[PDB]
């Protein structure tokens, strides 16, 4: 909720815009950024019937949790593994996400120095 | 120590 | 005993059974039991009730409506040949009534079978339905209680007239 | 000297709280006599007829008659136009027929206009 | 699958089977309630077993078994939708109209028509079946009014009191006034999709128009008492103990939750319904939270947390995590039951004494009604591990960590606290302290049907959030890392309410006399809604009709337009022409005069 | 039951009637036995000290100004005793009281079922038939000439003579039908 | 709960007995608290509004004023709540 | 306090209330007009479980069986179930089969 | 016959034969303003609700808290126990409305402010495959989509 | 058609003809089997009407009512035995033959295929519900009653006899076929508007419309329990069935002269449902609920859409059931109290417990619980007024709100309460009274199953 201390009771122009992220070019900075690569396939997602929010870049650990889950039944006690899996990938990827965050702010306070430069 | 119920007739 | 091809169903993909646990499912037992108390009488019952439909087996027929001069070739206050025309046209209505029933039953067929894929995997059905609407809105939306051959006529030859006022 | 209680015409005064129950005077005291005179006179007819073990049917109560006819019958012959009666019946009566007229006529006007000029959606509109 | 259909059809037909019944003989016998409640109890054994084939497979399916009418394009069939909300919440209700019925056998035991108060219940029940399992709107339209009426019903039960009577038509009235959106959803379907199944509308609706989901957002403020229309449920108390808590508590309450819940789809595009469902859910949960600190009554203060909890499951929808929201449902309907069936017990005890403050050292007079409102209140303020926390732990957690609107957000945990702080109110205030009840001490609870109807709920309560948590397929992406504070903030805020509830109501101990505060009168008069609100508008209306359309219009301006004026020229034409006075001289004149023009104006 | 009411409360039935709705919404606000005890007591001291007034001025303007107290000191939810006005259980059990003439219309197989009790019936239609006369004859008796003053109706004067006006009283539905 | 009539009578007493003011001794089911015993009218109305408690049923305040008499208590009691016996 | 009317009038009342409330007790005899079920010793253990079983249960869901023989075969799509998810396994009809890439990096 | 209500009462004896008709003291009675709404001899009897009415006195009607001969208001059924309630409450009308109204505008206010700074996380938008779904949300597979690439962190 | 009419013809002299005794069972007998005899009429082949000759044809509009009103004669006769006892055996037979020529002359509008005999045969329908109302009423103002319905419904009719002969004239025939199909559409000039008007008015008048509709209030509350049940549910609806075939004649000009009356009719329903609130007398909020809900159905024929006429004909029915049940409930209390005021008999539903049940269904049908075909109407009109203007949906949602509101402050007001301790001349309910709510009540329910019955032609 400090974040959100900066953004409205600070300077808004330094701390990023959640609507517009992110507004800096993925080039800037970064020399080289590898795609994202997605184990699971269009097909697959599909055939699983996963829903639309949950078919993310996870979307891999989140099949075999269902297969286990399917498997394992009666026995719900059985997917933990898996489950502990696919909660790790969602990590990761919340991480990476502040990680998006924290790098346009950064970036905002630099192009903010660069307009203190001129003057 | 039952006690008589009135209620309206429901025979008909 | 419903055509096929008048009601399309994708072909069914049933995933085999994979049990990866020692536990007894209990679905298995309790469907073992259903159809042992249930599916068996009720299957013998049927054959009983079908074996005396078979011993007396009569059919009934679908009738043919010969098809009629239209109402553009039926002369002003001809009212014999307009109630021809009329009629047909009615039974057409209801023919085409019919025909977007049966792709709107398509369409919600697949929005059920598909799942959480509908979006994708029924776009063709949404587009049978949209050209069936789009064709059955302009054909007879609009023309009132009142619906009439010559009014449904009048409305093509507005449409036609607008179309080639376009044409300019 | 705790907040006073304003009293309205759905928050009536408590008798308690009535400036009146504490200044009585020897008139007072005598009408509310004649006011009791009156209700045990009336509770005396009714209590009587009621308890009488002939009586089969209803005890026509003539207020009920009374209160019947006023809101039904008497209306019109006690009644007189007036400015402000006249005045309120045409508001009351023709005012909102014209305000549904204006609404109903602007939203179906712009709505022709959308059809006309090609700018409506009636995709799947096909059950009028 | 194929023994889906069969079952899922058969635990629905079952419960109809003793209305059927009802016209024989076992309605006039002491037999009838004891035959509904155990054709509930077999209707429950039954609906597991479709939920466990979910569970193992996802065995979803949709039902049209009869085609009631097609009109032109639009064909209106009876379908039934057996997915995963269905198939889950139909043993869900099963069971607690089980534990219920258990619980009436006792609680209206000296009611002369039990049979049909168990009657009127299993009516509820079908109806409730019929808006839950729905793919139509028309379907769910009559599960609606079917629900609605069978709550002004039983809500009147005692049809002597006036007070009851007022409710039934508040509840009626309330609940129209939602149908008038859900009116509006069912004709803008039917006008642009062309259909009312769900199937046909979630397919064409990609990107569904904000209208209709205005009027479902309407329907549903009507019927889960959503600020503005939520006077209603409090009000709803004053039928039976039963009717109450099965469903003005846990049952009817959650349907426009529900039916919020059954178009998720479509309430997924539109931002502005979703920010204005968030809001309404935020103001019910603070004001029923903060009108129930104040209430003196066990009933008032439990319908009122009733009411905020479906404050906070239309939160949920706000946040645009629907499932969450169900399983909410699922979760308060156990443990809100189980509470307003410790409350009847209490009342039942204490020979129907309502008031907290006529209540006092119950903890040990009844060990089991106090052991179970503990575990229930537990479960409500969300404790570890309980039912509660598989529900509303996730619920806060999902509100903090979304966009959402701030004051949304702050209103909720406050009433999170207010929840805490009631449950605290009704331990001190009843459980706890010494015995202000009358002398004569009735206290008995060795009741087998009322300590088995507590006994199957506590379990309930206690393990089944665990099971179905477990069972169901995920649904939600979990916030998996959080900030520490973030994900403690429910526990924070729960016990900061214990803490200054327990503290305020100790200080009732001192010998200290205050009057009473501004805020404690808003609290305490309900917000003033109900006075100003329920005489206002009322007194407009009616009065109204009376002055205006019955006698200024109806009564004398259009009969002095039409019929009075004319009559009266008639007359005085009359009056002209049979002037009466007989003389030839002077009609005769009038002769010449006729003449005389007929020779001009004719030639 | 309830006595016929009089043309006017005098002071010290207001007063009386002020001191026990003090009494009760300090009840209401004082949950805990103990502190309602003390303050209760605060309250009766408060009555004694001007019990002796002597002027009727003075204390009809200090009951006036009690009153005014007692509507800012109300307690919002005042407890109702169950069965009172506005209690939770008030009329509760309206619709169970069914009138006595009701039973003249039940089919005769249905009064065959309770015989004795319908012998006792009749009987007491006997009595209330003969008494009728003589009540209205003593109300007669009694009554001014101007008419009825009070609502009050006099005793049976003499053996043999019912109370005049009792059927109703006497046979009024029982509290608890069921 | 068939709440007789010596039932009322021996609870009107216990309340009346667990009275202070009143001397358990030479309370009597016909000593008038006015005139027998001491009592004012305030004691009148303490008296009665402790019976109410105690059977839980509000006695309304023109019956009130006039009982005067514990045996009056009793039997009003006993035609409010229908007892016979 | 009462006037001696008053008490005169409410004792009087009282004696008379106090003998309708007597008069309405009911006698030891309440007379019901006095087969049509020859099972006296009916298993009350289980004679009424097994049949009620039979009779809301069983026959019940035999009936819906056949319903559900007669609506399915008789149109088209009436009933319609959401199709099975496969996962990376076979299928019954075709003995298809395929495996999820698995190039995943398995730490975690 | 004269016991029905009349017009308007005019002169003192009118008045006194209405009171008479409707069994009320001639003091009391009081006619409707005569305003030619129709309310002619009716009496004018003051606004309260049956609620109002003391419920321990034994009244004919006990449900109506009326009396047998007892003028009957001409607004009973707007007024009855069911229907509105103008019984004294424990606040001043006006601080209810004030206090109620003031609430709900607060309320409001305080949602437009929550709108203006809507609360969130310090987290980047989620990151979805396939050009965001694309082809899963409903995009045309004829026409290849507008390329969206996300990239590792 | 004759199949009906000659036997309903041949009950007079049965009735006339009969013993004293035997008056009330035969004619309700053969009544019973005449309308066993209509239900044959239900069959309609979809395309065409059922044209049995040059005079008579029926349609999916006409077989319903005709079913409606063979139906109603015999719960007429079962309603009316019970005042006319006293009467002597001669005015018992007329009584019962003013019935059997409303009967035949009702059957015969609605078969009728010429504009001109329907004319006559509708506007015959006044001298026998006059002599009912003005000859068997009880109150004096039965007559002013009757003076306001007769001259009400021919002050609108007659400029309609002017109008008919007019079209006869010009397009030189009244048949309603040939006008279906030769139909030339309408052109905005004062003398169609006025000729629009014509045709309108009187059926506008025969469904009470909002400032035309004071007869009806009179005529209900003053006539006897059988004028007021044919009333109901016939009378009325032989406007919206004359101004549904009406409406082909008047295609472009009732878009422009809908307005008023569509306003006229949605205000309307708002306020007579409010007047229900208010109202003292049983019939005459009976009276201004039938009002609402005619109102209802004129927005639905003004309309001039296929789903807004089946919602009109379906609401027809349900209506007419319904307002009869309705008004013989209140007529069996009213015998039992013998007054009209709501208050003064309370609390019946511990003194009559079925007639409670009674009039808990006939409520609940009139505030429209589904699936009640009053429902499928009404929602089928929502609907249909939603696409003409989506604001509509508010004065209708508000109309349903307050006739629920209405109806269920008259079921607790007169079923509900402590009962009214002096009247103790509540007796148990006849059989004949249950009987004759059962008819109304089971195939109002019984029509919900198969709804194409009463779905009208579009259908």
């Amino acid at each position: 909720g400090a974040h959100l201390a900066r953004r409205y009771l600070g300077d808004a122009s330094k701390e990023p815009d959640p609507l517009r992220m992110p507004t800096f070019p993925p080039d800037y900075g970064f020399p080289e950024r590898k795609e994202r690569e997605m184990v699971a396939t269009q097909q697959e997602m599909n055939d699983a019937q996963l829903m639309l929010q949950q078919r993310d870049y996870c979307a891999h650990y989140l099949i075999q949790l269902l297969k286990c889950k399917r498997d394992s039944f009666p026995n719900f006690l059985a997917c933990k593994h898996e489950q502990h899996d696919w909660d790790y990938c969602e990590h990761l990827d919340y991480v990476k996400r502040m990680k998006e965050f924290e790098r346009e702010r950064r970036l905002l306070q630099r192009k903010k120095r660069r307009e203190q430069r001129e003057a | 120590k039952r006690l008589f119920i009135i209620k309206p007739s429901g025979f008909y | 005993s419903w055509d096929k091809d008048v009601y399309p169903e994708p072909p069914r993909r049933t995933p085999a059974p994979a049990p990866q646990t020692s536990l007894p499912n209990p679905v298995t037992y309790l469907t073992k039991i259903f159809d042992l108390l249930v599916d068996r009488p009720v299957t013998l019952a049927r054959e009983f009730i079908e074996q005396q439909h078979a011993k007396n087996r009569y059919y009934y027929y679908h009738r043919e409506f010969r098809r009629v001069p239209d109402i553009t070739e039926c002369e002003e206050k001809d009212i014999l040949c307009m109630f021809e025309a009329e009629m047909q046209w009615r039974r057409d209505y209801k023919v085409d009534q019919e025909i977007v029933n049966i792709i709107q039953e398509r369409l919600k067929a697949c929005q059920q079978r598909e799942g959480e894929s509908y979006r994708q995997n029924c776009a063709k059905e949404l587009e049978q339905f949209t050209q069936v609407s789009k064709a059955f809105q302009d054909r007879y939306s609009d023309l009132g209680a009142h619906y009439s051959a010559r009014k449904c006529l009048a409305k093509q030859k507005q449409r036609m007239l607008a179309e080639r006022k376009a044409a300019k | 000297s705790f907040p006073k209680y304003k009293p309205s015409r759905l928050a009536t005064l408590p008798a308690t709280l009535d400036p009146a129950e504490y200044d009585i005077s020897p008139e007072t005291r005598k009408a509310q006599a004649e006011r009791l005179a009156i209700r045990s006179r009336l509770k005396r007819e009714y209590l009587l007829q009621y308890n009488d073990p002939n009586r089969l049917g209803v005890i026509e109560d003539p207020a009920l008659i009374r209160w019947t006819y006023a809101r039904s019958a008497n209306i019109y012959p006690n009644f007189r136009p007036t400015p402000k009666t006249s005045l309120l019946g045409a508001l009351f009566g023709i005012g909102p027929l014209f305000f549904w007229y204006y609404v109903f006529k602007t939203d179906r006007d712009k709505k022709e206009k959308l059809i006309q000029e090609g700018k409506l959606d009636q995709t799947f509109n096909i059950s009028y | 699958m194929n023994p889906f259909a069969s079952l899922t059809l058969t635990t629905l037909i079952i419960l109809t089977i003793p209305i059927m019944m009802s016209n024989s003989n076992i309605y006039k016998t002491n037999l009838y309630p004891n035959y509904v409640k155990t054709t509930v109890s077999y209707a429950f054994t039954l609906s597991l077993v479709p939920l466990l084939m979910f569970m193992h497979t996802g065995q979803e399916m949709i039902i049209s078994n009869w085609h009631w009418m097609t009109l032109q394009t639009v064909e209106l069939s009876l379908s039934f939708k057996m997915d995963y909300f269905s198939v889950m919440f139909i043993p869900v209700a099963l069971f607690v109209t089980w534990s219920i019925m258990e619980f009436s056998m006792w609680y209206m035991h000296s009611d002369p028509f039990i049979n049909r108060f168990f009657k009127y219940l299993v009516l509820f029940l079908i109806t409730m079946m019929i808006l839950v399992t729905a793919n139509n709107l028309f379907q769910l339209f009559i599960g609606w009014e079917g629900v609605g009426i069978m709550s002004f019903l039983l809500i009147g039960w005692w049809h002597g009191r006036t007070d009851a009577n007022t409710a039934a038509l508040q509840a009626i009235l309330y609940n129209r006034i939602g149908d008038i959106g859900f009116v509006l959803s069912m004709a803008w379907f039917l006008t642009h999709s062309n259909a009312w199944d769900l199937q046909q509308i979630f397919m064409l609706n990609n990107e569904c128009p904000n209208m209709p989901l205005i009027g479902l957002l309407l329907a549903a403020a009507g019927k889960s008492a959503q600020f503005g229309l939520h006077p209603w449920l409090p009000s709803a108390m004053e039928g039976p103990t039963p009717v109450s808590a099965l469903l003005h508590s846990s049952t009817m309450v959650v349907a426009g939750v529900f039916l919020l819940i059954r178009f998720y789809p479509l309430m997924e595009t539109n931002k502005l319904v979703q920010t204005m469902t968030l809001c309404l859910g935020a103001i019910t949960t603070l004001f029923t939270a903060l009108c129930a600190i104040t209430q003196n009554d066990i009933k008032k203060i439990v319908a009122f947390s009733t009411s905020s909890q479906l404050g906070l499951m239309m939160v949920t929808i706000g946040i645009n995590q629907p499932h969450l929201a169900f399983l909410h449902i699922c979760m308060h309907a156990f443990f809100k039951a189980m509470l307003f069936m410790c409350s009847g017990s209490i009342i039942h005890s204490l020979n129907d004494e309502q008031d907290i403050r006529k209540m006092g050292g119950l903890y040990k007079a009844m060990p089991f009604t106090t052991t179970a409102l503990i575990i229930g209140s537990l479960a409500l303020t969300g404790m570890p591990y309980l039912t509660g926390f598989y529900s509303k732990d996730l619920i806060i957690e999902a509100v903090n960590m979304s966009y959402t609107n701030a004051w949304a957000l702050l209103m909720t945990l406050i009433a999170t606290s207010l929840t805490a702080a009631y449950s605290t109110r009704i331990i001190f205030f009843a459980f706890l302290g010494k015995p202000r009840f009358p002398p004569l001490v009735l206290i008995n609870e060795n009741n087998p049907l009322l300590i088995n109807s507590i006994k199957r709920l506590l379990i309930g309560s206690i393990f089944a959030g665990f099971i179905i948590s477990n069972n169901i397929p995920p649904m939600t992406v979990p916030n998996t890392t959080m900030p520490l504070y973030m994900k403690m903030t429910a526990l924070i805020v729960t016990i900061m309410g214990f803490m200054l509830a327990l503290e305020l109501n100790n200080t009732t101990y001192y010998l200290k006399f205050k009057y009473p505060s501004q805020t404690y009168k808003f609290s305490n008069m309900l917000g003033y809604y109900p006075s100003i609100m329920h005489r206002l508008p009322t007194y407009h209306n009616l009065s109204m009709s009376q002055k205006s359309a019955s006698s200024l219009l109806d009564l004398i301006w259009l009969e002095t337009i039409l019929p009075k004026t004319t009559s009266f020229i008639q007359m005085k034409m009359s009056i002209m022409v049979s002037n009466q006075k007989g003389l030839i001289k002077l009609y005769f004149l009038s002769f010449l005069i006729t003449i005389m023009i007929s020779m001009t104006l004719f030639n | 039951a309830f006595s016929a009411p009089a043309a006017y409360l005098t002071h010290q039935q207001k007063v009386l009637r002020l001191y026990k709705r003090a009494l009760r919404h300090l009840e209401s606000w004082c949950v805990h036995r103990d502190k309602y005890r003390y303050f209760a007591c605060l309250m009766r001291a408060r009555f004694d000290e001007h019990k002796n007034e002597k002027d009727m001025v003075k204390a009809t303007q200090l009951l006036r100004q009690a009153e005014e107290e007692f509507w800012y000191g109300q307690h919002p939810q005042p407890y109702i005793f169950p069965e009172s006005p506005g209690g939770t259980s008030y009329e509760r059990y309206e619709c169970y009281k069914v009138p006595e003439w009701c039973l003249d219309d039940w089919h005769p197989s249905e009064k065959a079922m309770y015989p004795d009790y319908f012998a006792k019936r009749e009987q007491w239609k006997r009595l209330r038939r003969e008494s009728w006369e003589r009540e209205v004859k003593q109300l007669q008796e009694e009554t001014p000439p101007g008419g009825p003053r009070t609502e009050a109706l006099p005793p049976a004067r003499k053996e043999g003579d019912l109370p005049p006006l009792w059927w109703h009283i006497v046979t009024r539905p029982r509290e608890r039908p069921m | 709960p068939p709440l007789t009539l010596e039932a009322i009578k021996d609870r009107v007493l216990y309340v009346l007995k667990l009275y202070d003011k009143i001397d358990p001794e030479k309370l009597s089911v016909n000593s008038h608290f006015m005139k027998d015993l001491g009592l004012d009218s305030l004691d009148q109305v303490e008296i009665i509004m402790a019976m109410e408690d105690e059977f839980g049923f509000e006695i309304p305040d023109i019956d009130a004023e006039k009982l005067m008499c514990p045996q009056e208590i009793v039997d009003y009691i006993a035609d409010k709540k229908d007892v016979y016996e | 306090g009462y006037t001696p009317d008053e008490k005169l009038r409410l004792q009087q009342l009282r004696e008379l209330r106090r003998r309708w409330l007597k008069d309405q007790e009911l006698s030891p005899r309440e007379p019901v007009l006095p087969l049509q079920d020859g099972a006296p010793w009916v298993i009350y253990k289980t004679y009424r479980h097994s049949i009620f079983a039979v009779t809301h249960v069983l026959i019940p869901v035999w009936i819906i069986h056949y319903y559900l023989k007669y609506h399915v075969t008789a149109k088209p799509y009436t009933v319609v179930e959401r199709k099975p998810r496969i996962f990376p396994g076979d299928t019954i009809l075709e003995t298809g089969e395929v495996i999820p890439l698995m190039k995943e990096f398995p730490d975690q | 016959k004269d016991m029905f209500p009349g017009p308007y009462p005019k002169t003192p004896e009118e008045r006194a034969a209405a009171a008479k008709k409707y069994n009320m003291r001639v003091e009391d009675y009081e006619p409707y303003p005569d305003d030619g709404m129709g309310y002619g001899d009716y009496p004018k009897l003051p606004d309260r609700s049956q609620q109002e009415r003391d419920p321990w006195y034994d009244w004919d009607h006990p449900d109506l808290r009326l009396n047998w001969g007892e003028p009957i208001h001409w607004d009973l059924d707007m007024y009855i126990r069911n229907r509105v309630d103008t019984s004294p409450t424990p606040v001043s009308w006006n601080t209810m409305c004030k206090h109620l109204f003031g609430f709900v505008a607060f309320m409001l206010f305080m949602f437009w402010v929550g709108e203006i700074y809507p609360s969130y996380q310090p987290v980047g938008p989620k990151q979805y495959p396939y050009n965001d779904l694309y082809l899963e949300r409903g995009g045309d597979p004829t026409k290849e989509p507008e390329p969206v690439v996300h990239y590792e962190i | 058609m004759l199949k009906i009419i000659i036997p309903t013809t041949m009950l007079l002299p049965m009735t006339w003809m009969s013993k004293h005794n035997m008056i009330w069972i035969n004619a309700t007998v053969h009544s019973l089997l005449i309308s066993l005899i209509s239900l044959s009429l239900l069959n309609q082949l979809g395309e065409n009407s059922l044209n049995f000759s040059l005079t008579f044809f029926s349609d999916s509009l006409s077989a319903p009512l005709l079913v409606l009103t063979t139906w109603l004669l015999p719960l007429m006769l079962m309603a009316s035995q019970s005042h006319l006892s006293k009467e002597t055996t001669t005015r018992k037979k007329l009584y019962i033959t003013m019935l059997i020529l409303l009967q035949l002359f009702l059957i015969m509008t609605f078969t009728a295929t010429e504009l001109i005999l329907f004319y006559i045969l509708f506007e015959a329908t006044l001298v026998p519900t006059l002599i009912i109302i003005t000859r068997w009423g009880n109150q004096t103002e039965r007559l002013n009653a009757g003076l306001y319905f007769l001259f009400y419904t021919l002050a609108g009719s007659l400029p309609l006899l002017v109008a008919l002969v007019y079209i006869q004239n010009t397009t030189g025939s009244l048949n309603f076929l040939i006008i279906h199909y030769w139909s030339h559409p309408l052109s905005n000039s004062w003398s169609n508007i006025f000729m629009w008007l014509a045709c309108i008015m009187a059926f506008m008048v025969k469904m009470p419309l909002y400032g035309l509709h004071l007869w009806l209030p009179k005529a209900h509350v003053e006539a006897p329990i059988a004028g007021s049940m044919v009333l109901a549910a016939v009378l009325l609806k032989l406007g919206g069935y004359g101004m549904m075939r009406i409406t082909t004649i008047l295609n472009p000009l009732t878009n422009y002269m809908a307005y008023p009356f569509l306003m006229l009719s949605m205000w309307g329903m708002i306020m007579t449902s409010s007047i229900c609130l208010r109202q003292t007398d049983l019939k005459s909020l009976i009276a201004y609920s039938s009002v609402s809900h005619m109102a209802l159905v004129i927005v639905a024929i003004m309309i001039q859409t296929p789903w807004s006429f089946m919602g009109a004909t379906a609401l027809m029915i349900a209506h007419g059931l319904t307002s009869s049940m309705l008004f013989c409930l209140a007529n069996t209390n009213y015998e039992r109290v013998h007054s009209r005021t709501m208050i003064l008999a309370r609390g019946l539903q511990t003194l009559l417990p079925l007639m409670a049940t009674w009039w808990l269904m006939a409520s609940l049908t009139n505030l429209a619980l589904p699936p009640s075909i009053n429902l499928i109407g009404e929602l089928f009109i929502i609907t249909a007024s939603f696409s003409w203007s989506n604001i509509t949906i508010i004065l209708m949602g508000m109309n349903m709100m307050i006739t629920a509101l209405y109806s269920l402050y008259m079921l607790i007001t007169t079923q509900r309460g402590k009962y009214t301790h002096h009247i103790n001349n509540i007796k148990a309910s006849f059989t004949r009274e249950n009987a004759l709510m059962a008819l109304h009540i089971l195939p109002l329910l019984l029509l919900t199953l198969n709804p194409k019955m009463i779905l009208g032609p579009l259908y």
